[PDB]
């Protein structure tokens, strides 16, 4: 099984970029392959596909030949070359295996953002009860992740070891920068005695921020 | 046996 | 250009009951070779689509018999019997008889008993204030139904501008939702007022839930 897309990320309008996708677990040249993209608000759109050996391809017509799908059979790799990008190409791109007209294996997806704006890392702020509030048997803590661009970030708690009671809220754009937040709830007797730290990874800026929550 | 039927 | 129209846009169903989702195509999906390339995919929250049903009625490996696809020509149906919470997400039909296209999706929602939000408020952190920003945050956790309104008050006065509200998708663990409401001010405006309040109107209660703090005690 499995298809894994390369890191996508930020590209300036008019510029070019190449996605790759690495396939494992099957005879690669025994299957057609495809790229599909998804925007929010919204909808999936078929982008391109390629036959076993790469001698025949299909492209969404409106791309006007700006995209090239190709495959390295010796390396089990699928490529999507994208040229002269416009804002309309901003989307999550999925690598997929194509069999008898249907897509029976999908990758995790990789986001591509076409923008003239600059890569900005996240500021990560603690959300802790303050202000003389009392506390019951549990405590809700969080992290506010502000000011970053492009998407996406990933937030984990205690290096992933706190997971059960976590909520992660989808990012919203405001003033050209993204904001998101995450909350976790733990028993009150266990904080601050047993530490709680939120880790925020932002691939586009190559940054990880690991913020410890303090009372 | 097509794989990509609409291409036919 | 073949259009795939899905009905309904969102479908609420009780556990153990059946869900039925309609997909219509604007042209017959019977290929010249006799096959009908009509397929169904499920995208769960935070995940890639996965194949559920191919060529109208064939269950993909790993899909239980609870999932049944039917139809012909331009009219197709996906039926999910004895719905389980983990079934929730967006169901998309797709056709590849012609230049391939996808339906706009149908969101399956799991019904549960009404649950009130647990509301928490947070002042701006000193770290943020050190930088001239001031965000006040309210988390509203584990509530159902999804519809909920949050109203911010500063010194008793409603403030509409500067608010970011973000809902999670439905959690299959308990069929609830959560949402975050963030009021972003400048430190300058933040330091000129004292009372910060978030009020949640939800209908699990007649009177809104209010959470508040005073900046001077913080």
């Amino acid at each position: 099984v499995k298809l894994v897309e390369s890191e996508g990320g930020l590209v300036q309008p008019g510029s070019s970029m190449k996605l790759s996708c690495t396939a494992s677990g099957f005879t690669f040249s025994d299957y057609y392959m495809a790229w599909v993209r998804q925007v929010p608000e919204k909808g999936l759109e078929w982008v391109a596909n390629i036959n076993y050996d790469g001698s025949s391809t299909y492209y969404l017509d409106s791309l006007k030949g700006r995209f090239i799908i190709s495959r390295d059979i010796a390396k089990n790799i699928l490529y999507l070359q994208m040229s002269s990008l416009r804002c309309e190409d901003t989307a999550t791109y999925y690598c997929a295996r194509l069999t008898n007209g249907y897509l029976d294996v999908w990758g995790a997806g990789t986001t591509v953002t076409v923008s003239s704006a600059k890569t900005t890392p996240p500021s990560v702020y603690p959300l802790a009860p303050g202000c003389g509030d009392t506390t019951g048997s549990s405590v809700t803590l969080g992290c506010l992740v502000k000011g970053y661009f492009p998407e996406s970030v990933t937030v984990t708690w205690n290096s992933g070891s706190l997971s059960s009671s976590v909520h992660t809220f989808p990012a919203l754009l405001e003033s050209g920068l993204y904001t998101m937040s995450s909350s976790v709830t733990v028993p009150s007797s266990t904080w601050p005695s047993q530490t709680v730290t939120c880790s925020v990874a932002h691939p586009a800026s190559s940054t990880t921020v690991d913020k410890k929550l303090e009372p | 046996e097509p794989q990509a039927p609409w291409m036919e | 250009d073949v259009v795939m129209t899905q009905t309904p846009l969102s479908l609420p169903v009780s556990l153990g009951d059946q869900a039925s989702i309609s997909c219509r195509s604007s042209q017959s999906l019977v290929h010249s070779n006799g096959n009908t390339y009509l397929h169904w995919y499920l995208q769960k929250p935070g995940q890639s689509p996965n194949l559920l049903i191919y060529k109208v009625s064939n269950r993909f490996s790993g899909v239980p018999d609870r999932f049944s696809g039917s139809g012909s020509g331009t009219d197709f149906t996906l039926k999910i019997s004895r719905v389980e919470a983990e079934d929730l997400g967006v169901y998309f039909c797709s056709q590849s008889t012609h230049v391939p296209t996808f339906g706009g999706g149908t969101k399956l929602e799991i019904k549960r008993a009404d649950a009130a939000p647990t509301v928490s408020i947070f002042p701006p952190s000193s770290e943020q204030l050190t930088s001239g920003g001031a965000s006040v945050v309210c988390f509203l956790n584990n509530f159902y139904p999804k519809d909920i309104n949050v109203k911010w008050k500063i010194d008793g006065s409603e403030r509409q501008n500067g608010v970011l509200n973000s809902w999670t998708d439905q959690d299959s663990k308990d069929s609830t939702y959560s949402m975050s409401s963030t009021l972003t001010l400048t430190k300058d405006e933040y330091e000129r007022h004292n009372s910060y309040t978030c009020e949640a109107t939800h209908k699990t209660s007649t009177s809104p839930i209010v959470k508040s703090f005073n900046r001077n005690e913080c």
